[PDB]
C-alpha cells in the first residue's frame, strides 16, 4: 500500500517529511587484523532505513494518517513510500520498449534503450527493477549512444532475465514500520498532534 | 460615527454587587490582546510560505490606575482588596497570607453612547505611593483574566471619591525621633499572585481566558531617600551601619504607614550633596504593618 | 467572517456583462468546513441599478436574473450590452479616484426569494454596492 | 465509573486532560532474517495505553479527584475515559433496528444499517461493539447499499453472536489505573497540587 | 586628498550583467567589518599578556537603502529579486519558497575619483514600506557576504529611477467595504535566509568570506493602525473578535497590496483617543498576496 | 473586466510589434500544475487605440489581429510597422526627464468574441492599460 | 522589466577600435532549470547606428559594422573602426562623468535583428538599446 | 581513490574538513606493579585514525560526496584523505636516485640522498615509504653529509629491499571508511542535509 503524502493528497498538506533520513544499512563481517590490515565480509543484505519526521499534524491530518497506518497494521501488507528529493523527472520517457539484456548480476548493468528515453540519470540517482522491489543508487553512469552503462551501489539482487524493466521516476520502498509496538501519539492543548515520527525499514 | 475619548470616561469597580466609581483618577492606561498558535509547516515536499496561525486564547490584561487621595477614602478599599485586614480606619498587613486565591472583582470603562469595556476576574496586584514634595498619588496594578465589549454596565453614582486632599509635607520619625533631611518617601505594596493556566484539550477550537490565581506571597516595602547628614564626630544615631530592628513610621497629615520593627540597609550616593538612601522592609516578627487613612482632622 | 455583502461592480463599456454566482453553504462546527452548496428551489433573485439612494430615483436598470443547476446551486446575473449602453449614459463624468477609467453609475442590490415554499416569502437582500462603468476603447 | 472531565464537572476546570497520549500496544515478535526479509509474529492481544497529565490543582479539585480515584481504588470499579477529538457525530439514528451476521471473527465487520442510520463513519474514528468493553478505530469502510464494511484495527475481540449492536457515539475507554501502587501528589507551600498523573491502560 | 561624501555618491546595483542604479535614494548606511580569533595563552610559565589575534573571516555586511517610490517602477525588482513571481506589473507571493538558495547580486558604491566599494553575493533579506500620512518609502535591507575596493565599476547610466510619486492617501477595504478612520497602514516582507558557514582547515591562514546561502522562510505581513470607531451598540461589523479569513486589501492610487483571505488580530490601547491595531497574515489556504504596482494612471 | 490587470504596452519605434496570449484554463485542486490550453475555435479578438479616454476621441491605430493556434490556445495581438510609425507621429511628445525613450500615444483595449452558430454574443474585456512608444535611432 | 531587460551601456575607447562580441543563446528556464541551446542565427541580419539625440532629426555620428562570426552557435559581433571611435569621441559632450572622468556622454544607439528568410516570418525585434560612451585616452 | 576535498573540487566549499581528528591508536597492555613501576607490552600494530566533520551540505555537494562513497562501497576501494596541515614542502627534487639500504628492519631509516635532494626534513613531518602505503611521522632528524638518519614513530612495518624510495610530499592516507554499516544523513525541510561525519581508519 502506499503511505500517504502531500501527492496522494493535497488536501492534507500537513502530511509530508519535515525530516527524513535515509540511512544505509550493510550488515558486514569487518575483521581488524593485527598487521593493520582491516578485512569485511559482506553476506548479510543490506537494506535502505527511512526515518520519516512529521510536522505538526492537526486532528483530522492525523486521523487520515493514522487511519492508514492501522490498515497497514491490519492487512499486514507491506508499506510503500516515495521519497521526494529523488522526485527530480531527470528522465522523460516510456520505458516499456527498453530491453535489458539477460544473464547480468553484481553491480554494474547493461540496458538499451533503443533511442527511446530522453534525460541522463546522473550519479546519486535512485533506480528500481520492474520486478524486483529492490532499490538501488546509481553511482557513476557512461552512455555509449542509446546503451546505458549504470552501476549501482548493491549489487543485483537478482539476475536479470531478460524482461525487467528500468523504472527512473515514481520509486517506491518496500518498507515495513519499526515503532509499531509502541505507538503513541500525545494531543496538546492546542490542538495538534506534535513529534509523530516513523522508523520504516525496507523489506527485501 | 463615535470616536472613543479618555478624557470622556468613567471608571466603575464592581465588587460585591455595589459599584465603586473611581473618580479623581488623574490617569489610567490598560490594553487587550489575543494569543495566537502560529506554527509553519514547512516540508520537504512543499516549502511552504503560510503559517497555520489559531486564535485561541486572551492574554491577561494589566490596567494600571493613577488616583488621587480624596475625603471619602474609597482608596483605602484597594488596600482591603489586595488582601489587607481592616480595623476602623487602618489596615494591616496580615502575618500569613489568608486566602490561597485573591479578591477578585470585576472593572467598568465606560464612555459615551452606551460604548464599555468590561474587564473580569480582575485583582490588584500592586499599589504604591510616593510621598514627596509633590502632590501624592497612589498608582494602583490590576490584572484581568477575561475581556469584553457589553451594552449596559453598572455606573457607581452615588459610592464616588470625594475632593482631593490637599497636600502636606511627609515626615518620617524614629519612635518620635524625626529623621532630618527627607527627600521623597516612597512607599510600595504588592500581591504578588501568579495565573493558573489551564488551557486542556477540551477547549480546542476555542477562546481560553484566565480565570483562577493564587498568591504567591504579599509584601510591604518603603524607600526612603535622605541627604548624607551627621551631627557629630563619629555618631551613633546617624550613620551607615544596618539596623537589624528599629521602629518607623513615614508619617503624614492624612497617611501614616507604620513598621513596628524594620530592617534598614543604607546606600550613599556621591552626588552634587551627598545622598543616603534607605531600604525599610519589616522584620521576621515584627507586628502587623499600618496603614491609616485619616480623611480630615486625623 | 461576519458580513460581506457589500461588494462593487465594475461592468464594461461596449461589451456584455455576465456575473456567475455560486452559492454556497459553509459551515465551521468541523474544521475542514462544509462544502455543501444551497439547492436552489424556488428561488428568484431581483435586481435593480437606481442612481443615488434618495426615493423616487430614476432606474438606470434592471439586472435580468438567471438560475442554471439548481442542484450545485450556482446561478447567474446579467444584462445585455443594451442595458449596458443606458447604464453608460447615465454616468457620473467624475472619475474613480484610484482608476482613471471607471465612473460611478448608481447603486444596485440583488435580493433572493422563496415563494411560498412552505407558504412563506422569505425575501432577504443577498449583496449590495456600487456600480462602476469602465470607460472602453474599442468601439 | 468516569473519570472527572470538564465536561461532567466544569466547575472543576483544573481537571481537564492538558495532554492525552494514545498509546498502540501490540506486542510482536519481529525477527529480521540476513536474506533481508523482516518477520513479525503476533500471540498477545493489543490494549490502548491513555496517559494523563494535568496542571497545578487547587484544593477543591484536587479533592474532587482524590476521593474519584479513591473511590475506584476502594471498589475495584473500572475507570471510563472519554476523549473529546473522538466525539464527532456522524452516524445518528437508533442502533438497535440494526442486525450484525454472526460468525463474524476476523478484522471485519459486516453489518445491514436497514436504512435506520443516517450519515456515514469515517476512516479512523472510534467504533465499538454494545456486548463487548474493547475500544475499535475505523481503518476503512465502504457502504453498498444498506450493508456497510467497516474495517477495524484490533481484531475482533469476540465472536459475533448475532445480538450485538454497533456503538458510534458515546464511547468510552474501560481502563484500569496503571501506576497506582505508588501514587502521591506534593502539596507546595502555595496550597496549589503539583505532579500528578494518571497512566491508564485499557483492561477489556 | 580626496574625501568620500555620502552625498556625493551613487549606487549601482549588478544584477543578470546590467546595471540598476537605484536613484531617487534618500538615504543608505553600510558597514564593514572583519572577524578575529583573539585567545589569551596565559600559561603557569608565563602569564603572559598579549593575545594571538588573527583576522581570518569577513564579517558579512548589512546594508539598508530608503528608496522612494517612481514613476519606472524600478524598485519593484526588489520583490522580484527577493522570491516574489511577477505576472504584468504585480508580484505574487508564491506558495512554496521557489528555490533552496537566494538570488545573489553584486552592488556598488560609486563615488568621485574612481573610489568604490564592491559588495559581493547579495540577497535581498527585508522590504518594508508604511502607507501613511508623510510620502512613503521602502527600506530594503540586503545582506553582503564578501566587500571589497576596486578602481572600475558599472554605472547605470540608462537604467534609472524617473520622478518620484506623487503622495495619495492610503485606504484599506474588505472587498469594496472602506475600513474607517485609518492612521498608519505599514506592511513588511521578508526572506530570511541564514549564511552557511563553511570555514574549514583548508582556509586556514587565508580570509574567509560567506558565499552561500539557503532561505528558511518567506513571508508577507502588515501592521494597520486604527481609531476605535463602532457605528452601533453590538456593533458585528466593527468590534475585538479576531477574524479567521477575510478579504483585505490596503490600496493607494500607486499601490495596492490584496490579501485573497487575511488572520487578523486585534489590540486595543486605552490612549488618549482609544486605537486598535490589526496584526494582518495571509491564512494557511490564502491565495498568493498580490502587490500590484501602477506607474500613472493605474 | 480585470481592473486590476491593467498592463501598459510597450512598442518599439521602426519595428513591428508582436504580442502573443496562451489562453489555457487551470485546476489546481486536484494536483498543481493541472492547465489544460483552451480551444479558441470560432474566437475573435479585436481591439483599438484611441488618443484619449473618452467619447469623441481620434483613433490612432486597431490591432491586425490573428488566431495562430486553433485549439492550442495561442492567439495574438500585433500591428505592422506602418502603423507603429503612425502612432510614433500622434505620440505626445512630454518626454519625462529620466526615460527619455517612452511617450503616451493613447489607450487600448481588446475584445474577444464567440461567433458560434447555437450561441450567442459572448464579448469580453480582456487587456486594457495604455500605449507607450519606446523611441529609436537606427531606423 | 517591460524595457529594463534588452538595455546595456556601451563604452567606446578613444583611439581603439571598439569590438563587442555577442552570443545568441535559447535559454529554457519555465520548463525546467539549466537549460540552454544557442540559437540558428542563419539569416539572421544584424544592423545598428548611433545618434546623438531621440529628436526626429539626430546625426548619425556612426553606425556599427555587425557581422555573423558563426552561422550557427548563436555567435555575432557589432564592431566599428577606429576612425569611427575618433568621430564619436569629436562628436562627444564636453561634460565628463563626475564619478569616472574619462568617460563623456556620446549619443543613444538601437540593434535591430532581422530574420528574413525564404519563410513568410521576415521579423524584427530591438535587441539592444542605451547610451553610448566614450572613454578618454592619451597613448594616441 | 581520493576523498573529495576543495583542492580538487572546490566548487563544491561544503565539502571541505570542518575539523580533523587525527587520533594515535596503538594498543598496548599496561600493567602498573605495587612497586611503583608501570610496564608495557606492544604486540599490535599502530593505526593512524582520521575524523572527519562536516557542515551543512548542500543538495549538489551531498550529491557529490554520496556518489563519491557509493563508489567506495562499491569497488571496495581505499579512501585516499589529505591533511592540508602536513603539506609543507620541505624536501625538493629526485627521490628515485636516493638509495636506501636494505635490511632495515627497526625504527629508523638511513638513506644516503645522493645530494640529489635539496631542504631537509623537519621533526613532525610525514613521512612514507613508495613501496608500503603506511604513514610515518618523523621523530628526529639527524643528516651527516649526505646520509640522512630519519627516526619514526611507527616501527618499520616493512623490511627494506633497497628498492624502497622515500615519500615527503604528496602523502595520502590509505584509508577504509568505518562506521559505514549504519551510514546516513537527515535532509532538513530547508534542503540542506546535515549530520554527516566520517570516521576512518588507516586499512594498510
Amino acid at each position: 500500500m502506499r503511505l500517504p503524502d502531500p501527492y496522494t493528497n493535497p488536501e492534507y498538506p500537513g502530511l509530508g517529511f519535515e525530516s527524513v533520513n535515509l540511512v544505509d544499512n550493510d550488515p558486514m563481517i569487518r575483521d581488524e587484523l593485527p598487521n593493520g590490515k582491516v578485512k569485511e565480509v559482506k553476506i548479510s543484505a543490506q537494506y535502505w532505513g527511512i526515518n520519516i519526521s512529521y510536522p505538526e499534524l492537526f486532528p483530522d491530518e492525523y486521523a487520515f494518517l493514522d487511519s492508514r497506518l492501522l490498515e497497514y497494521k491490519r492487512t499486514g501488507d507491506y508499506l510503500d513510500v516515495l521519497l521526494p528529493q529523488y522526485e527530480a523527472f531527470r528522465v522523460r520517457g516510456d520505458t516499456k520498449s527498453v530491453t535489458i539484456p539477460a544473464g547480468q548480476k553484481g553491480s554494474q548493468i547493461i540496458l538499451n534503450t533503443n533511442g527511446t528515453l530522453t534525460g541522463q540519470p546522473k550519479a546519486g540517482d535512485l533506480f528500481k527493477l520492474s520486478t524486483h522491489p529492490k532499490v538501488y543508487k546509481i553511482t557513476n553512469f557512461s552512455s555509449s549512444g542509446n546503451v546505458w552503462n549504470i552501476s549501482l551501489y548493491p549489487d543485483l539482487f537478482i539476475t536479470t532475465t531478460g524482461s525487467e524493466k528500468p523504472v527512473f521516476n515514481g520509486i517506491l520502498f518496500r518498507t515495513k514500520l519499526m515503532n509499531g509496538d509502541s505507538f503513541g501519539s500525545t494531543l496538546n492543548n492546542n490542538g495538534t498532534y506534535s513529534g509523530i515520527s516513523l522508523s520504516l525499514r525496507e523489506s527485501l | 460615527m463615535f470616536y472613543s475619548l479618555m478624557r470622556e470616561s468613567k471608571i466603575v469597580i464592581e465588587y460585591d454587587g455595589r459599584g465603586y466609581h473611581f473618580d479623581a483618577l488623574s490617569n489610567y492606561d490598560a490594553s487587550t490582546s489575543f494569543q495566537e498558535f502560529k506554527t509553519l509547516r514547512r516540508t520537504i515536499h512543499n516549502r511552504t510560505n503560510y503559517a497555520d496561525s489559531i486564535i485561541n486564547a486572551q492574554d491577561p490584561s494589566s490596567i494600571s490606575l493613577a488616583i488621587n487621595f480624596s475625603t471619602t477614602l474609597i482608596e483605602s478599599n484597594f488596600f482591603d482588596w489586595m488582601g489587607f485586614t481592616r480595623e476602623g480606619n487602618s489596615l494591616f498587613l496580615p502575618r500569613n497570607t489568608p486566602n490561597i486565591e485573591p479578591i477578585m472583582f470585576n472593572m467598568y470603562i465606560i464612555n459615551h453612547n452606551n460604548s464599555c469595556i468590561y474587564f473580569e476576574n480582575c485583582y490588584v496586584s500592586t499599589v504604591d505611593f510616593s510621598l514627596d514634595k509633590s502632590i501624592p498619588i497612589l498608582n494602583v496594578g490590576i490584572e484581568s483574566g477575561k475581556f469584553s465589549e457589553v451594552s449596559t454596565f453598572r455606573d457607581g453614582y452615588t459610592i464616588t471619591q470625594g475632593e482631593v486632599l490637599p497636600y502636606s509635607a511627609p515626615a518620617v520619625y524614629t519612635n518620635s525621633s524625626p529623621l532630618p533631611a527627607l527627600i521623597s518617601a516612597s512607599m510600595s505594596f504588592q500581591q504578588q499572585c501568579s495565573w493558573r493556566e489551564d488551557r486542556n484539550i477540551f477547549d480546542i477550537n476555542k477562546i481560553y481566558t484566565n480565570k483562577r490565581a493564587y498568591v504567591n506571597e504579599m509584601n510591604a516595602s518603603a524607600t526612603l531617600a535622605f541627604y548624607y547628614v551627621k551631627r557629630l564626630v563619629g555618631d551613633k544615631f546617624l550613620n551607615l551601619d544596618p539596623e537589624t530592628r528599629t521602629p518607623l513610621i513615614i508619617k503624614n497629615k492624612y497617611v501614616s504607614i507604620t513598621f513596628p520593627l524594620a530592617r534598614i540597609s543604607k546606600r550613599l550616593n556621591f552626588s552634587d550633596l551627598y545622598q543616603v538612601e534607605y531600604d525599610v522592609i519589616p522584620t521576621a516578627d515584627s507586628d502587623p504593618v499600618e496603614i491609616n487613612f485619616f480623611g480630615e482632622r486625623k | 467572517s461576519t458580513e460581506n455583502r457589500v461588494i462593487d461592480l465594475v461592468v464594461d463599456e461596449n461589451v456584455p456583462y455576465g456575473l456567475l454566482m455560486q452559492f454556497m453553504d459553509v459551515d465551521d462546527s468541523v474544521y475542514p468546513s462544509t462544502s455543501k452548496p444551497v439547492d436552489l428551489t424556488d428561488f428568484s433573485l431581483r435586481g435593480s441599478i437606481k442612481s443615488s439612494l434618495e426615493d423616487g430615483a430614476e432606474t438606470v436598470a434592471s439586472f435580468t436574473t438567471a438560475i442554471v443547476d439548481a442542484a450545485q446551486g450556482v446561478a447567474s446575473i446579467s444584462l445585455p450590452v443594451s442595458a449596458v449602453t443606458t447604464i453608460a449614459s447615465k454616468a457620473s463624468k467624475e472619475r474613480d479616484r484610484y482608476n482613471p477609467r471607471q465612473r460611478l453609475a448608481g447603486y444596485y442590490d440583488v435580493i433572493i426569494t422563496r415563494t411560498a415554499v412552505g407558504s412563506a416569502a422569505s425575501s432577504f437582500r443577498i449583496m449590495e454596492g456600487k456600480v462602476y462603468i469602465s470607460d472602453g476603447v474599442t468601439q
